[PDB]
């Protein structure tokens, strides 16, 4: 299969400062005709998991103005425009491309 | 998205067969892909299993091959899933999801929602 | 109202961005100068009622009654004076779109937009704005029959269900537009206190 | 983009108080804001105040709070600064700039004008 | 307040080469809305002092096309695509959030 | 002519750089709809890589 | 005249996995009204050069979607988006600024 | 993108000169410039010189100054060039390519064809 990995493992974050975290992948996840195919999904405690980032950068319905994707190839960023104190939570990174689909251990990302 | 789409609790015992129905039709939007995915509390998620609900055609995980058996009763459009032998440690929350994506020339459409999920435990 | 432009900015989306704002001013300036057996049938005129009530709306303060009278909802009922009963509708948007986002910023020394939609949204609505004051532009003043531009399919439809009229006219005439709309009329009415109103003329079937 | 617009050259002597006059009506564009910025000789710039020509209000530093006063005479729109007990190391250069600045969904636009700026200095 | 510092203190510049000059801010200097309030100001000896980059990465009436700012968040940039020889002087970084207004130290260009 | 033809700056330049007198001018200027359904477009040779052609404007007389 | 430098020296290619190599220059090479003047040639064993790339970030006839250029000033990087098993070669890095043209050493790629 | 338009290959001896002819009316595209380009096996390229087909102007390197002479005849738009006294070490292929570039406000056009070359080797 393929084995992914996250950075940091823990990430107090400030309401008013930016947020990053890092998704490394094994073997490239690019697809032919284009597009990645990673996802990163959010949760919080005690509720059912929502989609948060689609396809590398792309957004879904709902997700306010303040979350966004950036990278290509084997290296994806997830970052914070302006955090609030309701991004508590639990952050999953994704693939797509083959189907030994796997999660990743999971960012814990709370208040300081 | 929590949609409040799911079954109820099952307490079960060791070496039993479990049963876990999730239907379809209240899912507001079409879905190509059920994908099933299982959560243990205080770790992360797992891959489970996926049916297509226009033909039944099954792909499962290499740890849970030969065990678990996946179904689709087409009466509601329900999908019906069957564990065996559970040797403990299965205690944890299973979700049916609507997963599906597409992708063109000029634009990708996806469609990600998920249930709100049914707590499977096994004890003495 | 637009008065003048200041910022001379380098950008060439600044430049689009004038170029249409001075094309939609010109248009404004224009629009507002703009301001067998045959012999026994008779020179009754044709358009009489349409110059009645523009001559109505010439006089004093009856376009400022209307236009505080459509505040809140697109489509009302406003009476006149002396006596009369007079439909008024409310077509596009330019109060709020070019005096909130594009005046404030334009007016000042180091303008700058760093967007590309803006562009082909104001040129969507300074065509269509422009394509109706030409067309008012050429023909004179009076244009028979009235084009898609003046009147949409909806706005007709609405019209003519909001019509004082009985059941059978108003299904006779809703299945054959095309007719009602070659038998029309339109007038280009007063221009003042920044709001431009006209007239559109409608057929009444009554046999 | 010096507009040469300010009075003269000060010679005080401590103890004294210190007044300096900038016209607003030559700046050939329109200002909201008329921002004091003080600079010594040597070192870098630093704020001073701000007071709004339309109405009057007023807003300092800390550390000049209960020192200084600005005035606006509407004669000819002009503004008056009025500094107390120069006790030393207040020789210096003041400019008054007129600093605006709006954004909107679609474009942002600045204003930004530096004056000729006078010298106070104090000695015996 | 806000303290500001920029880097580096001193950079001699070539008459054809590059170069690149980085403010760092304290908390985040982000606005709600949008876009960032940092701007860069120059000054040449005697005269008086003139905007360069005003809103992060716009430029204001003049100002010939070879400056250019960068950044987002708490890091800035103010680069130089091809310098000249009348470009010496001092740097200043300023900001326009709240209002304890502090420029920055002051970055010296000179010719080599 | 439509508007493509002759913008209205053009046909005002035109009008006052017209060889006539000045009652004739104040009155044609202030009807620049009338001036414009009377008049006549024709097109003309194509050669040389430019395009030439005539546009004829009445001259009120009385 | 004007020295270059490449990196790396060596570097083999899976195949599927993206790739980049990086040109340094000696005194910018950037002109004056716009663009760079900085070219990547391909050569197979055997055969001809062909172009690659050309003024930084553009692509010529030919030359299938996945090789891409870009940087700015003095230093440069060619990306590849999706090696296939046909790009086992040598790369060379030209200048069009000066006229004493000086080739790159050569960075040779081949398969792993 | 070879286009297969050169002359044969050569063998010569230390102390005569060497004369190899390009003809430019076969790269199916107007060119510029036919830069000269020599290499060495085993080693990378090197400029060798330039001249302009519509009047002959020629541009050399510091190394192979007066040394090389290249001259164009119009009968049919053929270059040739001329290298003496061949001290060896000059064993290599040589490439005559067409280059052209041009750049305006908005858009760059370029035109870059190499030739098959011809092989000078020297030898007792």
């Amino acid at each position: 299969d393929i084995v992914m990995t996250q950075s940091p493992l823990s990430l107090p974050v400030t309401p008013g400062e930016p947020a990053s975290i890092s998704c490394r992948s094994s073997q490239s996840l690019l697809h032919g005709d284009g597009y990645n195919y990673l996802d990163w999904y959010l949760q919080k405690p005690g509720r059912s998991p929502q989609l948060l980032i689609y396809l590398g950068s792309h957004r879904a319905s709902g997700v306010p103005d303040r979350f966004s994707g950036s990278g290509s190839g084997t290296d994806f960023t997830l970052r914070i425009s302006r955090v609030e104190a309701e991004d508590v939570g639990i952050y999953y990174c994704m693939q797509g491309l083959q189907t030994p689909f796997t999660f990743g251990p999971g960012t814990r990302v709370d208040l300081k | 998205q929590e949609q409040s789409v799911q079954s109820g609790a099952e307490v079960k015992k060791p070496g039993a067969s479990v049963k876990v129905s999730c239907r379809a039709s209240e899912f507001t939007f079409s879905s190509d892909f059920i994908h099933w995915v299982r959560q243990v509390p205080g770790q992360g998620l797992e891959w489970m299993g996926r049916i297509t609900p226009s033909d039944g055609t099954t792909t499962y995980a290499q740890k849970f091959q030969g065990r678990v058996t996946m179904t689709r009763d087409p009466s509601t459009g329900t999908v019906y899933i069957e564990l065996r032998r559970l040797k403990s440690e299965d205690t944890a929350v299973y979700y049916c999801v609507a997963y599906d994506r597409v992708t063109t020339s000029a634009g990708t459409g996806a469609t990600d929602i998920w249930g709100q999920g049914t707590m499977v435990t096994v004890s003495s | 109202n637009i008065k003048e432009n200041k910022c001379n900015g380098t950008d060439a989306k600044v430049k689009l961005i004038k170029q249409e704002l001075d094309k939609y001013k010109n248009a404004v300036t224009e629009l507002q100068l703009l301001m067998f057996l045959g012999f026994l049938l008779g020179v009754g005129s044709a358009i009489a009622s349409g110059v009645a009530v523009c001559k109505v709306l010439h006089l004093e303060g009856e376009v400022n009654k209307i236009k505080s009278a459509l505040l809140s909802t697109n489509k009302a009922v406003v009476s006149l004076s002396n006596g009369v009963s007079v439909l008024t509708f409310k077509v596009l948007d330019l109060k709020n779109y070019i005096d909130k986002q594009l005046l404030p910023i334009l007016n000042k020394q180091s303008c700058s937009i760093s967007n590309i939609e803006t562009v082909i949204e104001f040129q969507q609505k300074n065509n269509r704005l422009l394509e109706i004051t030409r067309e008012f532009s050429v023909n004179a003043g009076v244009t028979t029959p009235v084009s898609t531009y003046m009147l949409t399919n909806s706005e007709l439809l609405s019209l003519i269900n909001d019509m004082p009229i009985t059941n059978d006219q108003k299904k006779l005439m809703s299945n054959n537009v095309q007719i009602v709309r070659q038998q029309s009329y339109s007038i280009m009415c007063i221009i003042k206190e920044e709001v431009l109103a006209y007239v559109v003329q409608l057929p009444l079937y009554g046999v």
